[PDB]
């Protein structure tokens, strides 16, 4: 993961943080930053690098 | 070796006019003439690329040895008249001969091989085509002051653009006035002269227009051309690049074959006809391409001026070989004591209306070149400090 | 003038060409009524403005000004005028034909060396026309040939000029009444020396008005009579001019010892910007500090007492502005920097002296090598006086150099009449303590800034961020100077659910989100919600618009704020440098400074929220101890940690989380507790120790150390009743704020179990890179190369 662009990584920060909270609440619906139309959620997620 | 060849492509010159010493004859044998040329041929190929006017007495003092090493059979003669130290054979194109505005202006072509030693006429003609310049072009605002060493530089510039496939490298900082001189060296030789405008969008087509309107000028045309890139005319590296092809090959990839180096040819061989005349009978087709890499590069100068200091330029010499190589190399140390005090006199002369005093003129001159050779010291502390 | 003056009349007496004596360059230049006529157009009234406003007049060509304040835009905003912006598509086409063809005077004041090439060939055809051009960043890197076309002119302000302006501002803010009295008498006195022009007037009436017949006239007579009674009126202004100069003088003389000390203070926090970018501000921001103190704290009555009083308010509340910027290594630099720039004007502290201090055997036999390097550093007016047998005496100073805290207690009576006087005795002992012991520079530092400026600011600050909203209007953004391990993003967060109702709106900067940040912008500016910008060390194009947004001309609703944060990265241009709030949140220093701190985070609902004041209230305090230890050990270097690593609070409450469950899903089963629990704390350990704190271990032999630490503090039990290496608590909550506050400030590295010489070497390399900091403040191909010619023929 670490082998990319630095803005990228800028910007997934904001992505993977938006997802953290979403999961955090343990809200069935959430927001998606850049991406309008409204997404749903399973919990048994992760993220690794 | 280069050098040696430059030297000899100099002498070789004048199948007959060096015969003609009578016009002449200032204590002139026909040999004469010819040892004063070939030392201002050695002068000129060697005696110019070098920083301190010292080093310039040390190679004076070698030719005048080597003089006598060679020509011992009239050494006091050319002790008394050549080898002296005082100005001999300053030669020249546009000077000697003159025009005389018969019926037209340029009534008949000057003859251009050489000119003889004098400056009087030099500075009067120089006026007159100074003024000749200013109504030639609108706006021209050029208050050139012509002292000694501005004379001479602007006969090496005209010494290098004349010349069948030359090109100069000049060097020096800025208000030197080389890229003033070249517009007037420019003018007298009749050749085309165009800069490269960086738009708000600074790319790379410009350049490759503008080079085929000029091989277009030197080719099919077959015009005189003059090119004129200095630092503003460099954005980045690649420029350099695409200039060093040319001063090379000459043959751009697919510039000037996508699909037209055949029209432009055709538009060409009725001038091959009586050219090469292959007996006024037929041609071949990549003979043309031949003759037409041989119009352009003989009629494609270029006038390169770069600043002495800085970072980029000496790795860029390094960059590019045949850049520093093929061209000749000319300094332009900064303007002496004597070149101040002149233009002071100038300035002064139609200025003392109301400032009349006798023995206190001439002392004012010289402060004022102190004055200016002062201001350099002081920004030189400034900038230590 | 000096240098140019000396360097032209010596050329002239070199030359024998005869020269005036005297220089007098404005007088004999212009006429002192176009100098007035300025001086109200705002012209600043000293000289050195005066020869500006000539070198403008003359107008060679189109001038082109160094401006680090802002004198010359002002001026020209005046001057007769009373503008277009060089970055706009429409300036390049439309503003330049306007003005070209009907003379519009085209301002411009966004020059940074980068020229658009339109520019210049319009430089080099309206006969109605002119153009003024300036730059704003001092020292700038012009090309030879823009020196070749323009004139260029430094408005660099010089600290005489400035004593006068915030004198001025002084005289207007204090009371308006003695403005009243200055402006009267110096509109009477102006008055008065045209009304003296008007004599002169009057005697050129006299002599060439008739041109002849003038004897004739009798009423001559009356005219001379008429330039007597001129004279009369010059007479009172002649008194006039003792009034003023006493009078006026001594309500200055009030005021111009803190103009001077404001003076001081501007060029002191000058050149903290060339000790690291990023520490730039304007003069108008002081401005607005100098003015504001002012009004803060200054008039109560006995009027020289609160002279005084100034001198001790502003100097803090500048100080204290300028701090909440300022880096860690840089926090004791900029106090002694401004402790020595007040000196060199009152003390006359000599510059030489200054670096006696900065830079710098065979008498001496029992003193090290090392030491004796220090001998001739000493030895080369009494230090070249008092090292022979006096120093050698060898008596009672062997304990003193043993003794630790060797300028406190056991006072060298070497010079005890000069350690006593102390007008310099300060800077003579601590010329002495630099030279004999670097170790304990920085202490010493501490000690005479409390004495020459006053303790209060040797002393701890915190910025309660609550606090520092109050200074945020809606109007300027908040920026932020991080370092690596440490974020406010949190605080903020939590802020703005506590006072604001709303969640903040956040965009992370990057490739592709320029537009994105403008459209909530303006969400924001409609609404009035809060906006937070991220990783502004890179995509800087962004930046320069920011500046154009926040402006008084698109209005914005209020209660709208901005929070910026960034790194340091130079070639960011200071558009927003110049005007922002600047504030560090790197992590606290001292021990107690992050213990504080820390109780500062997790409070109030974790430690009022407990079932059980006996338990876990002391695992609490063990694990935030623990915290406390570890991070702080890496002070000394290798010695505590091979690298460096950057815990911080995310462990933490990860290690509180998982231990609250434990005992919440073990008391769950607990019907009645023996004596308030049943635990077994060795899996604590473990978590503890491997799972939590594993995350930024690399190296091996951290583990067991780590393990070690963990076995020393807890150990395996919860005593209740003992005592730890180092106090230990009792259970309510400001019981611990002053538990706090009983720490001591400095501690000895034995409380780590480290040894005390550990302390030796850190403040060596501390000292060492100190001075080297402010000695970058002041203003090859050689035999070098046959040295290592003649090394190589030594190599086998
Ligand atoms: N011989 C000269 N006498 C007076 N002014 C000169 C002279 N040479 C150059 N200048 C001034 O310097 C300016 C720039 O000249 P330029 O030819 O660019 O010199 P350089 O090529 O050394 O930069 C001109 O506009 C002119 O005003």
């Amino acid at each position: 993961f670490n082998r990319i662009d630095l803005e990228v990584l800028s910007v997934v920060a904001m992505q993977v943080e938006s997802i953290t909270t979403a999961r955090k609440q343990h809200m069935k619906k959430f927001m998606f930053p850049e991406e309008e139309i409204e997404i749903e959620l399973i919990p048994t997620v992760s993220y690794f690098i | 070796m280069r050098e040696l060849s430059r030297i000899f492509k100099g002498i070789l010159t004048c199948k007959k006019d060096t015969i003609n010493d009578a016009p002449k004859s200032m204590k002139i044998k026909p040999e004469l003439f010819l040892v004063g040329l070939w030392r201002h041929e050695a002068e000129r190929v060697l005696a110019d690329k070098l920083v301190n006017n010292k080093d310039k007495d040390t190679v004076m003092g070698y030719i005048q040895e080597v003089s006598l090493e060679s020509f011992s059979q009239i050494e006091n003669e050319i002790l008394e008249k050549y080898s002296s130290e005082k100005t001999f054979l300053f030669c020249d194109f546009l000077r000697p001969d003159v025009i005389n505005e018969d019926g037209i202006i340029e009534e008949e072509a000057p003859k251009i091989y050489e000119a003889i030693d004098s400056l009087t006429e030099l500075r009067k003609r120089c006026n007159f085509l100074l003024s000749f310049y200013n109504d030639r072009n609108p706006s021209k605002k050029m208050p050139l002051v012509l002292f000694d060493d501005a004379l001479k530089h602007l006969l090496r510039i005209s010494r290098i653009i004349r010349q069948p496939r030359s090109s100069g490298l000049l060097v020096g900082v800025g208000g030197s006035g080389k890229q003033s001189l070249t517009r007037l060296a420019g003018f007298i030789g009749k050749n085309l002269i165009q800069q490269i405008i960086v738009t708000k969008t600074y790319s790379d087509k410009d350049l490759k227009e503008d080079i085929k309107k000029g091989f277009d000028d030197a080719g099919h045309l077959g015009k005189q051309v003059t090119f004129l890139m200095t630092d503003s005319e460099v954005k980045k590296e690649e420029f350099l690049e695409y200039i060093n092809m040319v001063l090379s090959t000459g043959e751009i990839p697919n510039l000037l074959a996508k699909d037209e180096r055949e029209v432009w040819l055709g538009d060409i061989s009725q001038a091959y006809c009586k050219e090469k005349n292959l007996g006024n009978i037929d041609p071949p087709q990549s003979e043309l391409w031949t003759y037409f890499v041989d119009r352009v590069r003989d009629n494609f100068h270029i006038m390169l001026c770069f600043s002495p200091v800085g970072q980029k330029f000496r790795e860029r010499a390094r960059k590019f070989p045949a850049l520093f190589n093929e061209c000749t190399i000319d300094w332009f140390l900064p303007w002496p004591e004597e070149a101040l005090v002149s233009v002071a006199e100038t300035f002064i002369k139609n200025f003392d209306k109301l400032d009349t005093k006798e023995e206190t003129k001439q002392e004012l001159m010289k402060h004022m070149g102190n004055v200016h050779l002062m201001v350099n010291e002081i920004c030189d502390e400034y900038y230590q400090k | 003038n000096k240098l140019a003056q000396q360097r032209f009349v010596v050329d002239m007496k070199k030359r024998g060409v005869p020269v005036t004596p005297g220089l007098e360059l404005t007088s004999f230049l212009i006429d002192d009524a176009t100098i007035g006529e300025w001086n109200l157009q705002g012209l600043p009234k000293d000289d050195l403005s005066i020869q500006n406003g000539i070198m403008v007049t003359n107008s060679a060509r189109y001038p082109l000004f160094i401006d680090p304040q802002g004198q010359g835009q002002n001026w020209i905003r005046n001057k007769l005028s009373a503008i277009t912006t060089l970055s706009h598509p429409k300036f390049k086409d439309m503003f330049l034909k306007y003005c070209m063809e009907s003379g519009l005077t085209l301002i411009v004041e966004n020059i940074e060396n980068e020229v658009d090439p339109m520019m210049d060939p319009v430089l080099e055809l309206s006969k109605e026309f002119k153009l003024f051009m300036t730059c704003r960043l001092a020292n700038p890197s012009f090309s030879p040939e823009l020196s070749a076309k323009t004139t260029i002119i430094d408005f660099t302000v010089t600290q005489s000029g400035l004593e006068q302006q915030l004198l001025g501002k002084v005289i207007s803010k204090e009371q308006k009444a003695l403005e009243d009295s200055l402006n009267q008498l110096l509109a009477d006195v102006n008055q008065n020396q045209k009304d003296l022009q008007r004599l002169d007037k009057n005697l050129l009436e006299r002599l060439i008005n008739s041109q002849g017949n003038l004897l004739d006239d009798t009423e001559l007579m009356d005219v001379l009579n008429n330039t007597k009674t001129q004279a009369k009126e010059v007479a009172a202004k002649l008194i006039d001019a003792e009034i003023k100069t006493k009078e006026i003088n001594e309500k200055r003389e009030q005021y111009r010892p803190v103009a001077i000390r404001g003076s001081a203070i501007y060029f002191t926090m000058i050149e903290v910007s060339l000790v690291n970018w990023m520490y730039n501000s304007s003069l108008e921001q002081f401005l607005k500090l100098f003015i504001e103190s002012i009004d803060l704290s200054e008039k109560a009555q006995l009027p020289s007492n609160r002279v005084k009083n100034i001198i001790s308010f502003l100097t803090f509340h500048v100080y204290r502005y300028v701090n909440r910027g300022l880096f860690e290594k840089d926090k004791i630099t900029f106090i002694l920097m401004m402790a020595f720039k007040i000196l060199t004007t009152a003390g006359t502290i000599s510059s030489g002296d200054v670096s006696l201090f900065l830079k710098s055997q065979k008498q001496i036999s029992y003193l090290e090598d090392n030491q004796w390097l220090n001998i001739l550093a000493l030895s080369k007016p009494f230090f070249k006086e008092l090292p022979d047998l006096i120093s050698r005496s060898e008596n009672q100073w062997r304990n003193w150099i043993d003794k630790n805290d060797p300028e406190n207690f056991p006072i060298p009576d070497f010079a005890e009449s000069i350690n006593q006087e102390k007008e310099i005795g300060s800077f003579i002992s601590l010329c002495l303590v630099r030279s004999l012991r670097n170790d304990r520079t920085l202490i010493a530092t501490q000690n005479f800034i409390s004495n020459v400026l006053g303790k209060e600011f040797t002393d701890p600050i915190s910025y309660p961020i609550e606090g520092i909203w109050q200074e945020s209007s809606n109007m300027d953004p908040v920026l932020f100077l991080l370092s690596a391990g440490a974020d406010p993003t949190s605080s903020i967060d939590e802020l703005a659910k506590k006072k604001k109702k709303f969640p903040c709106e956040k965009v992370s900067m990057g490739e592709g989100q320029e537009r994105v940040a403008r459209q909530v912008i303006m969400k924001g500016f409609v609404e009035g919600g809060w906006v937070i910008l991220q990783n502004c060390h890179l995509g800087l194009k962004f930046m320069e618009e920011i500046e154009t947004l926040v402006s008084p001309i698109n209005q914005i609703h209020e209660d709208f704020r901005l929070w910026i944060t960034c790194e340091q990265h130079p070639k960011f241009p200071l558009g927003l440098l110049q005007k922002t709030l600047k504030v560090t949140n790197e992590p606290p220093k001292g021990l107690k400074a992050g213990l504080y701190k820390t109780f500062t985070t997790i409070i109030t609902q974790e430690f009022i929220d407990k079932v059980d004041h006996s338990n876990w209230r002391s695992l609490i305090f063990t694990i935030c101890f623990l915290h406390s230890i570890v991070i702080e050990r890496k002070k000394f270097g290798p010695l505590g940690w091979c690298v460096p690593y950057e815990y911080n609070y995310s462990d933490l409450e990860a290690s509180l989380l998982y231990i609250e469950k434990y005992l919440t899903n073990l008391m769950s089963t607990p019907q009645p507790n023996s004596h308030n629990l049943p635990i077994s704390m060795n899996v604590v350990r473990y978590m503890i120790c491997e799972v939590q704190y594993g995350g930024r271990i690399t190296d091996d032999l951290d583990r067991e150390l780590f393990i070690t630490y963990g076995e020393t503090y807890l150990k395996d039990g919860i005593f209740g009743n003992d005592y730890f290496f180092p106090q230990n608590p009792s259970a309510e909550l400001i019981k611990y704020q002053e538990y706090i506050a009983k720490v001591p400030t400095v501690d000895n590295p034995e409380v780590f179990g480290l040894h005390s010489n550990a302390d030796l070497t850190f403040r060596l390399k501390e000292s060492k890179e100190m001075i080297n900091t402010v000695m970058e403040t002041r203003p090859r191909e050689e035999i070098v190369q046959d040295k290592a010619k003649d090394m190589l023929k030594n190599l086998p």
